[PDB]
RNA sequence: GGCCAGGUAGCUCAGUCGGUAGAGCGUCCGCCUGAAAAGCGGAAGGUCGGCGGUUCGAUCCCGCCCCUGGCCACCA
């Protein structure tokens, strides 16, 4: 089970006692629970049932035989001594159960009627239904028993099941556990509905039961957090007695199966007013009654039957023998009633709310009463419960309650469970609400939700009810006061904000390169975090490599994944395998997000107390403490780079690509970047580039190692780029241009170097040489012919030259294109062509 | 003359990101501005400077990706208002910010959920701030996100980092299923236990947030019923939004 | 709380960015026409183009009329770039221009002692001539430099086409061309372009007279879109990815040569229905196996559905069913 | 690897519009807007009121 | 964390309780076309989720484990 679940009839009763008449639709309820902070999950009506489902008994059972089932026929009396055989395959009923039957004219929920149907050889006038089939409940996997006295023979069926109500499933947020409750959820209706309210809970409907003396022994070890713990005997039930059909009917409403009156009383009255019960039977308990801790390996069976493996924080109920309980989780089977229980011991305890949910989560019993006590329950009324419970059961199974009580309350004992007082301005919800309330509002909602109110000129003084924990500061209080008054009176108003600065420069440059590579193509992904499995022995990065250096996860999406990115290549590979794997071949991809690089403090900060500011120290610790995580951008290319069309067959993917795209994102940050060969898996170590600002590094393009892409399934000709985003700096250049009248001189230089010396060295060179006449200077060729030596290579550049504030003669330019060809002599080698 | 002449088609920016960079447009023209934090979180602003109890259950590992070793109190962060701390630590007030980024739970996959998500943070924090300065902050949210045909409504809830708390459903006219209301983001007054864990006096200072899912602003705006295509990064669910937006 | 940037405000920033990053330079154009620009055009006399505002005392005496078109400033800056040693030079410029109709004239002095009337206001706003956002370009020389990777690739009319359509994905729409005649544009090599169907510029290489007389350089081409004429757009997509495999198939339709391509494409996107995931050109062929003023189109076709894996005769019937739409509108026969 | 990679250079918008650009962002993120008139205008605007 | 069904080719799936395992689409080739696709003909491609064990041999039997989809459960 899961969520607070009650039917409309009983939370009307509640509030009736109180508010005579009062009555909702379910609509209109629904919307009222919503408006004051109670999400409705399920609003859910009963059958319907139209003609004829009356009540029956079973008269007779005649077993067939020979099936692949065992059947039953069955004589039915309906009612004013008319007898119907009626087929059924269940088996959880005999002769003389009362039962509910849809004979032949019936409508069953949700559209089917019922029709007289030939069934195993015999005619069946109709079916015995089952809770489910009526939409009454779950099923229990056989048909529907009403307990005996229930209901005559041939009683109206809808009538006698209720089928009328609406059951209301919501689900109730941590700091209302009151509202796990009949109790709780009638108070917050009576306060939305301004209704006077009786508490169930009260004295004048539960009257005190007699305290002539102590009942069982208790001993309380120190430190278990128990808040209180009462027990009340009732002696000589009947065990044959079963519970009244109108307790079965609620508890099933409400999601529980009833099972016996001892057991049903303690989930009735746990439903009721919000405190959990537990009933034991007192001849199976030896000596006295101890909670304690667990110790290291205990097991214990609980009632269901599973061995529970124990922890040390966990709280026990022990007697000499055994234990009887995992304090306010479950109880245990050596206590348990049973079929011959008649002598009863009732337990009304209040557990420590965090050692229950500690336990319960632990073990996964989130049990009826454990998620009530994780939510607090309201100590006060402890006696009340315990009180309702032996009165109700002493009722149903023909006991007498015994007049003793043993009301363990801590040591010294407490007898006065209200919250501390809180102090606050009679106006402070109107401030927070932004709305001007009619005056005494808020001290009429704060007395509502059961607070005392005491004026001392525009000063409150609010003491909270003991059922409402939650209620510690005056915003708890404003809280209370603008969800009953309702959020829909708070107008809205923007906030005058102050004059902000805008984008920072680095938001500002991760939007242009976002914008250059999708104009230039590549198409964005949100790579995940999490490597791939072994990505790096796939890449065959050496054991040291940093990238290895990774940030690890303890619980992750997949095992076999549990380290965090250190670049984002490896994500975006897979995105493009993805791709390709579904028929989009051509592919270009990017991504823009950090990445996850530990260090050596990376490691771990103590809890430092929240009622303070961390110092400025303790505040870089923590920053110290976390991985470097730099904004990196990535890109991989695959297939056509351009598509074919009329104009020819398209172009393949290669490794220039991916230096333009370097180009592109340096263009997008308004810096010069250098290309330097470089060889760093995983790309091939002869189409890789290193890409330095300046001197320093910032990533790597070019084309992937062969061996990459085929241990990791990749397209042939796969190209990458990778960039650290945080090295490269943030430049904000402020030109300031001069534009010559004068014409330029144009010239051609054919220089021949060793094969190995990079284009741009010795364009760097001519550079170098040229001086200042130079305005412009392109490689337009490279040539390799037989002219040419071995391992040497001819290139030509155009030049272009310009004077501010002359025109050049053909010599002028001619001077400054020979210091660049002996400027090119010395730095690379160059030989003028010849 | 129509001939195809495109010979380099254009790319386009994932959705999620547009989006974000609108929802940012919409705070900076109101003035306020764009706060950042790591996606490696410490677990003192993630759970307890926002006033999570120590065995609050959204701290377990059934909830929370925590990163190795056992207690280093470091995760994978779990919403974005631990840079509502950070935002209150770094900066002098008034405080008037957003964040937008990803956000991690191990949460099962379904048509409104995913385990790697991003959300919208808000936090405005200066002197006489009220609930009304909320709902105008969230009208104008959602006005510039769905338009003033946009049906909204918001009710009391809890968080452990507000007081008053409420959530925001939107009606999602798409909804697998049948349209109905879905829950948009969480919202509220800063809790004042959160103010003095940042060292800003509850007395002088009021402050409200908010937190909306990125992804589900973009199903409730584009009318898509189930967000795992918008997570999975198939070109095919990019590229139809073109380069930018 | 301001509201920002409007969307025209935005879509402008958009164009520049891209137009920029295609390689356009941008200029701010003089409003003064170059002096007969229009005769050297050679523009008819009733052309609307020639309906300018004139200004009484201009900079220059002969050059008084306000522009109603960006492309003569920008020819005058391309010239002057050209001239200066730049011969590769694309450029553009996002402007207003001024057109006056009938109702364009003065308005009498309002008393400035009151606010004036909603319908002094309008008629004020009336007798202004339109002064509507234009956007345009021109290029000439090469368009793709020459390099390592070989010599280059000269401007093309193409490379006006194509500038349209960055224009049109900044401003997220789409458009189509169609065949026109309309100076200064080459009437074989000129498109005008068109959101829905309306109107709102043209594009492709200018005429050789033109040219000639405005001592432009040979192939000089160019394009002018009115902005205010292309409606704003707010697309919401809302993809669904087919995880199931797609199938390739290619169609090859045999046209009278003036049929455009575009228009064969869109009847095969009309007869195939929705199997059609896309459909792509990349083959115009007339050599001699096709008869005379036809021409030979092959399409690269992707089929895909969204709940299942087809059969090869599952395209096949679509495509058929293409080839008979093709047929029935621009008279495709199936080539054979 | 230094080879000339970029096959169509890039271009640039006019500096006066990218500093107007830059101007209109400062103040739209002080909540202000962006207002917008015509070139050819009338003496009651220019002048007189 | 519970329950159910599963994991087999590049995608979507059928199937097999010891020695051969497959279809639709995707890939490649021949005829064909100027080049294509279709059509006709012919190929490639799987460590049947992983690691141990049993066995002369394991997709299939035994053990341990991992992941996927759905329905629940939990929750900032
Ligand atoms: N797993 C998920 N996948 C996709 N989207 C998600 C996922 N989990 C949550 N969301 C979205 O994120 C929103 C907020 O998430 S939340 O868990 O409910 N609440 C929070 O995270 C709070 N920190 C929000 C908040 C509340 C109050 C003040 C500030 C901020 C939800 O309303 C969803 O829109
Ligand atoms: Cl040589
Ligand atoms: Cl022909
Ligand atoms: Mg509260
Ligand atoms: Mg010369
Ligand atoms: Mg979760
Ligand atoms: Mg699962
Ligand atoms: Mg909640
Ligand atoms: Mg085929
Ligand atoms: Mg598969």
């Amino acid at each position: 089970s899961n969520a607070m679940r009650l039917p409309y009839s009983w939370l009307r009763e509640v509030v009736a006692v109180g508010a005579s008449g009062w009555d909702v639709t379910p609509g209109e309820l629904e919307q009222t629970l919503l408006r004051i902070g109670h999400e409705v999950e399920e609003v859910i009506p009963l059958g319907p049932v139209d003609g004829p489902v009356t009540v029956g008994r079973v008269a007779d059972i005649e077993e067939l035989t020979g099936y692949k089932k065992p059947i039953r026929a069955c004589a039915v009396d309906i009612g004013d001594r008319q007898y119907r055989e009626i087929i059924c395959g269940a088996t959880n009923f005999a002769v003389g159960d009362l039962v509910v039957v849809a004979l032949p004219g019936a409508t069953l929920p949700g559209g089917f009627t019922i029709s007289a149907r030939k069934a195993y050889g015999r005619n069946s006038d109709g079916m015995i239904c089952s809770a489910a089939e009526l939409n009454l409940g779950a099923d229990h996997s056989g048909i529907l028993v009403l307990p005996p006295g229930a209901a005559e023979p041939g009683a109206d069926g809808a009538g006698v099941l209720g089928l009328d109500d609406v059951v209301f499933h919501l689900a109730i947020t941590p700091d209302r556990g009151y509202c796990m409750s009949v109790r709780g959820l009638a108070r917050e209706l009576a306060c939305a509905y301004d209704l006077d309210f009786v508490d169930p809970a009260s004295n004048s409907r539960v009257p005190p039961l007699p305290i002539e003396g102590p009942a069982w022994p208790l001993t309380v070890q120190p430190e278990t957090g128990v808040r209180r713990f009462a027990l009340r005997p009732v002696i000589g039930i009947d065990p044959a007695a079963v519970s009244p059909w109108w307790l079965q009917r609620r508890l099933l409403l409400c999601g529980i199966r009833a099972t016996c009156p001892a057991v049903d009383v303690t989930n009735y009255v746990m439903l009721e007013l919000g405190h959990p019960m537990h009933a034991h039977d007192r001849n199976r308990i030896s000596g006295t009654l101890g909670v304690r801790f667990a110790r290291s390996g205990e097991t214990a069976v609980t009632l269901d039957g599973i061995e529970r493996k124990l922890d040390t924080a966990d709280v026990l109920i022990v007697d000499d023998a055994a234990t009887a309980a995992i304090g306010g989780v479950m109880g245990a089977a050596s206590t348990e009633v049973r079929a011959d229980s008649t002598d009863v011991l009732l337990e009304a305890a209040i557990w420590d709310p965090a050692a229950v949910s500690r336990t319960q989560r632990r073990l996964h019993l989130p049990s009826e009463a454990a998620r009530r006590y994780e939510r607090t329950v309201d100590p006060a009324i402890s006696v009340a419960a315990l009180d309702r419970c032996a009165r109700l059961l002493a009722d149903i199974a023909g006991g007498e309650v015994s007049p003793t009580l043993t009301d363990w309350r801590g040591d010294p004992p407490c007898d006065d469970w209200s919250p501390p007082p809180i102090r606050m301005g009679v106006d402070v919800p109107d401030r927070i609400a932004g709305v001007a309330y009619p005056q005494g509002t808020t001290a009429r909602r704060l007395a509502q939700i059961g607070a005392v109110v005491t004026h001392d000129g525009d000063t409150l003084t609010v003491t909270p009810p003991s059922w409402r924990p939650d209620l510690r500061q005056p915003a708890d209080l404003v809280e209370e006061v603008l969800r009953l008054e309702g959020l829909e009176v708070i107008p809205s108003v923007l906030p005058p904000a102050p004059a902000g600065r805008g984008l920072t420069a680095g938001q500002q440059r991760r939007r242009t390169i976002g914008r250059s590579l999708a104009l230039s193509g590549y198409v964005e992904i949100l790579p995940t975090p999490f490597l791939p499995a072994g990505v790096f022995d796939l890449w065959g990065l050496e054991a040291d490599d940093s990238r290895r250096m990774t940030t690890r996860v303890l619980n992750p999406l997949e095992a076999d994944r549990p380290q965090l990115a250190t670049t984002l290549l490896p994500a975006l590979l897979e995105a493009l395998v993805r791709n390709v794997s579904r028929g989009l071949v051509d592919v270009a991809l990017f991504a823009i997000a950090q990445v996850v690089q530990p260090t050596e403090q990376t490691r771990g900060v103590g809890l430092i107390p929240v009622d303070r500011r961390p110092t400025d120290d303790e505040i870089a610790m923590l920053d110290a403490s976390l991985p470097r995580q730099p904004q990196h951008v990535a890109a991989v290319l695959a297939g056509l780079r351009e598509p074919r069309g009329p104009w020819g067959p398209g172009r393949p993917v290669e490794a220039a690509d991916a230096f333009e795209a370097v180009r592109i994102i340096a263009r997008a940050s308004r810096v010069d970047v250098t290309l330097r060969p470089a060889q760093y898996l995983p790309w091939h170590p002869g189409r890789c580039a290193q890409v330095f600002v300046g001197e320093s590094s910032v990533g790597h393009a070019g084309q992937l190692h062969p061996a990459v892409i085929e241990r990791s399934g990749l397209p042939k000709g796969t190209c990458a780029v990778e960039l650290n985003l945080d090295a490269i700096p943030c430049s904000a250049p402020l030109p300031a241009p001069r534009v010559s009248p004068y014409p330029a001189v144009f010239q051609d230089v054919s220089l021949v170097v060793a094969a190995d010396i990079p284009a741009q060295a010795v364009a760097d060179a001519v550079r170098a040489g040229a001086g200042d006449l130079l305005e412009d200077i392109a490689l337009f060729d490279v040539f390799t012919g037989p002219q040419i030596g071995e391992h040497r290579k001819s290139l030509t550049f155009a030049l272009r030259f310009r004077a501010p504030d002359r025109t050049l003669t053909e010599d002028d330019a001619s001077a400054a294109r020979d210091a660049a060809v002996q400027s090119a002599a010395e730095r690379v080698g160059a030989v003028l062509r010849g | 003359v129509t001939l195809p002449s495109t010979r380099v088609p254009a790319g386009a920016r994932h959705p999620i990101i547009m989006l974000a960079e609108h929802v940012a447009d919409t705070f900076i023209a109101m003035g306020w501005e764009l706060a950042e934090g790591p996606e490696v979180e410490t677990e003192q602003f993630n759970f307890d400077a926002l006033n999570f109890p120590a065995d609050h259950p959204a701290r377990g590992e059934q909830d929370t990706f925590y990163i190795a070793p056992e207690d280093s109190r470091q995760l994978l962060r779990t919403h974005t208002s631990p840079v509502q701390i950070r935002t209150l630590l770094a900066r002098e007030l008034p405080v008037y910010i957003i964040s937008i980024g990803r956000t991690f739970r191990t949460d099962e996959l379904d048509a409104t959920h995913t385990p790697i998500f991003h959300q919208v943070e808000g936090l405005a924090v200066d002197r006489g701030l009220s609930m009304a300065h909320l709902r105008g902050t969230l009208d104008a949210f959602a006005r510039a996100e769905f338009g003033p045909s946009a049906r909204t409504r918001i009710r009391p809830h809890f968080f452990p980092f507000t007081e008053p708390s409420a959530e925001v459903d939107v009606w999602f006219a798409n909804k697998i299923g049948g349209a109905a209301w879905v829950e948009w983001g969480g919202c509220g007054m800063v809790h004042p236990n959160v103010l003095r864990a940042t060292g800003i006096d509850p007395d002088l200072y009021s402050g409200f947030a908010f937190g909306m899912g990125l992804e589900r602003t973009l199903q409730f705006r584009n009318g898509i019923p189930d967000m795992r295509d918008m997570v999975e990064g198939d070109v095919r669910f990019s590229l139809p939004f073109g380069v930018g937006a």
